[PDB]
C-alpha cells in the first residue's frame, strides 16, 4: 500500500552500471511499473513486469521483481548523460475493485558527462542585434565543478547543460550568467562557484 | 468475489 | 496512444475549461492526475468503463464523465489558483498486462488577474572571439526572459531548418525575481558549432520561442500589447570577423 | 460434501441500440446469491440471497466495480468477435462466460474454470490443469495467442486457486443454514389411465435441495430407462427443485413397475409402488 | 448462426389446490438465442404482474429462465404458457396440467 524509493537521489560517473531501488509494503501486486520523467516533460513508460513473472529487459535497462520480499530492482548498463531522469515505480492491486495504481516518489538520478578533455573558461558573447548587452559563458568544464546562484539580486546563472556534437564525438558542459547591473563582468559573474584554478580568462 | 483482472479476446 | 489537450492554457480565476483524453486501445480504466513539487502525482478521478467514474485522493474541484469507451473529459467548473499544475491522463485495460499509458501532459496556469501574462523578449548572443581560437568551436547563446506564465518551447533554426545536435536548454526557466510567487521567467539555450560554420557569412541562426497565452476571448484593454500566444524569435548570421 | 462458486456472464449486441446487453449472475452450488443487469436503473451488483446482505459497502461497492469492467470488456470483445468473424454489424451476437471454482468435502480447492462462448458455442476454455487453453477455431487461435503472451492463465491460475475457494468458504459459512443444506424430496406417484388397456404412471420428486437428483422405473427388477419419460429437474420458485419420470404400462400391470429415488437428502434410496 | 429452441414446463410451486394460494411457472430452457417472449395466460388473457429469474445458462451454454406470478388455482380456470422465439415460427401454447 505504500511504494519507497531509497536512495530518493543518485549522482553516478557516465559508464557506470547503475542501480535503482524499489520497496512496497504489500505483495498482492498485479504489475510492477517503471518510468522515467524529466522535469517540464511528461512520463515514458520503462519497463512492466507482471507479478507470476521474474524480470524484464529492454537495451540497457534490465528489471527484476521479488514479489515475496516487496521489492523491485532498475539496472541501468553502462549509463549515459541521457539517462539523467527522475526514475518512478509503481504497482497495481490484485484484488480490491479501484484497479488504482500506487506510485512511490522516484529517485531523481544524474548521469555526470565524461570529458575527455577539460578546458575550463569564461567567455563574454555580445548580443547581435547590439552589443550594447552580452552574457558570461562558463564552459568545458569537468564533472567536479557546480554552479552557484549568485549572490546578488538580478543576477541570473543558469545550472550546468550538457551538449553533445555527435559527428565530432565530442560533449560539453556550460552554464550562462548575466544581469543589467553596471558592476556584473564575466571576471566576476561566477564568483559564487567554486570554479577550476585554471579557468581561462581572456582580456 | 469477482475476478477483477479480466482480459479481452 | 493517448492524446490530451490542450497542452498549455491560462485561465482567469472563476474560468471554466475541460481538459480532453482520448484513446484508441480499447482501454476500459482512464483516469486523471495532477502532479505538483513535494507532492507527487495525486489522483483526481477514474473510470473503469462507460458510465461510471469514481473519486481518487483529490476529487474536489474536478467533475469528469465517461459516456465513451475513448474519452474521459475532466472539467473545472469554476477554476481556482489553487489548480495551477500539470495535469496527466492516463488509461489501462481491466486486464493482460496491466501496463499504464500516460499522455504528454497539459500544463494549466490559473490567475487572479490576466494582466500578469507577459510574451518572452527574445536574443541571440554570438559566439566570441577568444572562444574560438581557444577551442575550433563557437557557441550561440539564446535567451528568453521576461515570460509568464512558463509556458515556451525553445527551438533552433539553422539556415531554414530545426537542428538539435549540438543544442543545450535548460531543463527547467528560472525566476527571475525568486522572493516572487509570481515572477517572470527566463530560460537559456546553447547552439555549438564548429568555428568554420560560424566564420561562413552564409550561415543564418534563429533561435524561436513559442509562447502560449492568452486568446481571442480573453479581456484586455490595457496599453502593452494583448500577450496571446505567439513566437518570438532572434537572429543572428554567420561572420568571417 | 462438495462446493462451487460459479459466476456466469451474458453481453448480446443490440444493433440500433445504444449499449449492448450485459447481465451477470452468481452462485454457490444451486444458490444464485448475485447479480448485475446494466438495464437496470441501480448500475450496481445485487443481493440475490439473504446470506449475502451481511457484507458491507466496501464489498458491494468493490464487487460493482469489478463487474462493470467485466461489463466494459465484454463490450469490447463483441466488436472484436465481430472482426474475427468479419460480420456485419447489423446482426445481434452473444458472448458468455463462465468461470469458479470446486471444493471438495475437506472445503479445499478441487477444481477451477473459465471458459467463454461466441454465438452459443465453445470459443476459448482454460484446460483443467490451469496452465494452457483449447481453442475452439481458427478465430480462437488469435485469442489464444493474446492471452499467452499476456500470461493470462497464470494470473488467472491465482484467483481460481485462492480469492474464488477462500470467498466461497466464507459465504458457505456465513449461508450455513441455507448452503449447507440438503431437503429431502417428497415423493408420490400418480396414475392416468391413457388407452383401455393402457395408463401412464408418474414418479414425482419435489421440494429437494440440491437439484442433483435420480429417478428410474423398474418393471419386474430391471431398468426402463428407454420407456422412461423423463423431464429436465426444474426449479420450484422456492429454492428448491421438482423432476418426474414417467411410463406407460399395460392396465393391470401398474404393480410390476417402481420407482426409485436417490437423493444426499436421503438416508436411504425410496421405492415407491402403485398401490389402488 | 446456432440456434436452439426452448423446452417449456408450466407447472405450480406447490401441490395444486383449488382455493388455495400458489405460484405458477412456466420453466424455459435449453434455449439460443437469449431473446425470449413468455407469457402467462388465465383462460386465454395476458396475465399482469409476472416476474423471471435473472438470465443465466447451462453447461452446453443454452438459456434458462424460470417466470411466474402468485394465482389461486379453480376447477375453472385454467392457465397456459405462451413462448415466441426466433426458432419458433409460431408462438407455442403450453396448458397448464396439474393433474399430471
Amino acid at each position: 500500500q505504500e511504494v519507497t524509493q531509497i536512495p530518493a537521489a543518485l549522482s553516478v560517473p557516465e559508464g557506470e552500471n547503475l542501480v535503482l531501488n524499489c520497496s512496497f509494503t504489500d505483495s498482492a501486486i498485479y504489475n510492477l511499473q517503471w518510468f522515467r520523467q524529466d522535469p517540464g516533460k511528461g512520463l515514458t513508460s520503462l519497463l512492466l513486469i507482471q507479478s507470476s513473472q521474474r524480470e524484464q529487459t529492454s537495451g540497457r535497462l534490465n528489471a527484476s521483481l521479488d514479489k515475496s520480499s516487496g521489492r523491485s530492482t532498475l539496472y541501468i548498463a553502462a549509463s549515459q548523460p541521457g539517462d539523467s531522469a527522475t526514475y518512478l515505480c509503481a504497482v497495481r492491486p490484485t484484488s480490491g475493485g479501484s484497479y488504482i495504481p500506487t506510485f512511490g516518489r522516484g529517485t531523481s538520478l544524474i548521469v555526470h558527462p565524461y570529458i575527455q578533455n577539460p578546458d575550463p573558461a569564461v567567455y563574454q558573447l555580445r548580443d547581435s542585434k547590439s552589443s550594447d548587452k552580452s552574457v558570461c559563458l562558463f564552459t568545458d568544464f569537468d564533472s567536479q565543478t557546480n554552479v552557484s546562484q549568485s549572490k546578488d539580486s538580478d543576477v541570473y546563472i543558469t545550472d550546468k547543460c550538457v551538449l553533445d556534437m555527435r559527428s565530432m564525438d565530442f560533449k560539453s558542459n556550460s552554464a550562462v550568467a548575466w544581469s543589467n547591473k553596471s558592476d556584473f563582468a564575466c571576471a566576476n559573474a561566477f564568483n559564487n562557484s567554486i570554479i577550476p584554478e585554471d579557468t581561462f580568462f581572456p582580456s | 468475489s469477482l475476478l477483477m483482472w479480466i482480459t479481452q479476446v | 496512444g493517448v492524446t490530451q489537450t490542450p497542452k498549455f492554457q491560462v485561465l482567469k480565476t472563476g474560468q471554466s475549461m475541460t481538459l480532453q483524453c482520448a484513446q484508441d486501445m480499447n482501454h476500459e480504466y482512464m483516469s486523471w492526475y495532477r502532479q505538483d513539487p513535494g507532492m507527487g502525482l495525486r489522483l483526481i478521478h477514474y473510470s473503469v468503463g462507460a458510465g461510471i467514474t469514481d473519486q481518487g485522493e483529490v476529487p474536489n474541484g474536478y467533475n469528469v464523465s465517461r459516456s465513451t469507451t475513448e474519452d474521459f473529459p475532466l472539467r473545472l467548473l469554476s477554476a481556482a489558483p489553487s489548480q495551477t499544475s500539470v495535469y496527466f491522463c492516463a488509461s489501462s485495460y481491466v486486464g493482460n498486462t496491466g501496463e499504464l499509458f500516460f499522455g504528454e501532459g497539459s500544463r494549466l496556469t490559473v490567475l487572479e488577474d490576466l494582466k500578469n501574462v507577459f510574451p518572452p523578449e527574445v536574443a541571440v548572443f554570438e559566439p566570441s572571439e577568444a572562444e574560438i581560437s581557444h577551442t575550433q568551436k563557437a557557441t550561440l547563446v539564446c535567451l528568453a526572459t521576461g515570460f509568464y506564465p512558463d509556458h515556451v518551447e525553445l527551438s533552433w533554426w539553422v539556415n531554414g531548418k530545426e537542428v538539435h545536435s549540438g543544442v543545450c536548454t535548460d531543463p527547467q526557466p528560472l525566476k527571475e525575481q525568486p522572493a516572487l510567487n509570481d515572477s517572470r521567467y527566463a530560460l537559456s539555450s546553447r547552439l555549438r558549432v564548429s568555428a568554420t560554420f560560424w566564420q561562413d557569412p552564409r550561415n543564418h541562426f534563429r533561435c524561436q520561442v513559442q509562447f502560449y497565452g492568452l486568446s481571442e476571448n480573453d479581456e484586455w484593454t490595457q496599453d502593452r500589447a494583448k500577450p496571446v500566444t505567439q513566437i518570438v524569435s532572434a537572429e543572428a548570421w554567420g561572420r568571417a570577423d | 460434501g462438495s462446493h462451487s462458486m460459479r459466476y456466469f456472464f451474458t453481453s448480446v449486441s443490440r444493433p440500433g441500440r445504444g449499449e449492448p446487453r450485459f447481465i451477470a449472475v452468481g452462485y454457490v452450488d444451486d444458490t444464485q446469491f448475485v447479480r448485475f443487469d446494466s438495464d437496470a436503473a441501480s448500475q450496481r451488483m445485487e443481493p440475490r440471497a439473504p446470506w449475502i446482505e451481511q457484507e458491507g459497502p466496501e464489498y458491494w461497492d468493490g464487487e460493482t466495480r469489478k463487474v462493470k469492467a467485466h461489463s466494459q470488456t465484454h463490450r469490447v470483445d463483441l466488436g472484436t468477435l465481430r472482426g474475427y468473424y468479419n460480420q456485419s454489424e447489423a446482426g445481434s451476437h452473444t458472448v458468455q462466460r463462465m468461470y469458479g471454482c470446486d471444493v471438495g468435502s475437506d472445503w479445499r480447492f478441487l477444481r477451477g474454470y473459465h471458459q467463454y462462448a461466441y454465438d452459443g458455442k465453445d470459443y476459448i476454455a482454460l484446460k483443467e490443469d490451469l496452465r494452457s487453453w483449447t481453442a475452439a477455431d481458427m478465430a480462437a487461435q488469435t485469442t489464444k495467442h493474446k492471452w499467452e503472451a499476456a500470461h493470462v492463465a497464470e494470473q488467472l491460475r491465482a484467483y481460481l486457486e485462492g480469492t474464488c475457494v477462500e470467498w466461497l468458504r466464507r459465504y458457505l459459512e456465513n449461508g450455513k443454514e441455507t448452503l449447507q443444506r440438503t431437503d429431502a424430496p417428497k415423493t408420490h406417484m400418480t396414475h392416468h389411465a391413457v388407452s383401455d388397456h393402457e395408463a401412464t404412471l408418474r414418479c414425482w420428486a419435489l421440494s429437494f435441495y440440491p437439484a442433483e437428483i435420480t429417478l428410474t422405473w423398474q418393471r419386474d427388477g430391471e431398468d426402463q430407462t428407454q420407456d422412461t419419460e423423463l423431464v429436465e429437474t426444474r426449479p420450484a420458485g422456492d429454492g428448491t427443485f421438482q423432476k418426474w419420470a414417467a411410463v406407460v404400462v399395460p392396465s393391470g400391470q401398474e404393480q410390476r413397475y417402481t420407482c426409485h429415488v436417490q437423493h444426499e437428502g436421503l438416508p436411504k434410496p425410496l421405492t415407491l409402488r402403485w398401490e389402488p | 448462426m446456432i440456434q436452439r429452441t426452448p423446452k417449456i414446463q408450466v407447472y405450480s410451486r406447490h401441490p395444486a389446490e383449488n382455493g388455495k394460494s400458489n405460484f405458477l411457472n412456466c420453466y424455459v430452457s435449453g434455449f439460443h438465442p437469449s431473446d425470449i417472449e413468455v407469457d402467462l395466460l388465465k383462460n386465454g388473457e395476458r396475465i399482469e404482474k409476472v416476474e423471471h429469474s435473472d438470465l443465466s445458462f447451462s453447461k452446453d451454454w443454452s438459456f434458462y429462465l424460470l417466470y411466474y406470478t402468485e394465482f389461486t388455482p379453480t376447477e375453472k380456470d385454467e392457465y397456459a404458457c405462451r413462448v415466441n422465439h426466433v426458432t419458433l415460427s409460431q408462438p407455442k401454447i403450453v396448458k397448464w396440467d396439474r393433474d399430471m
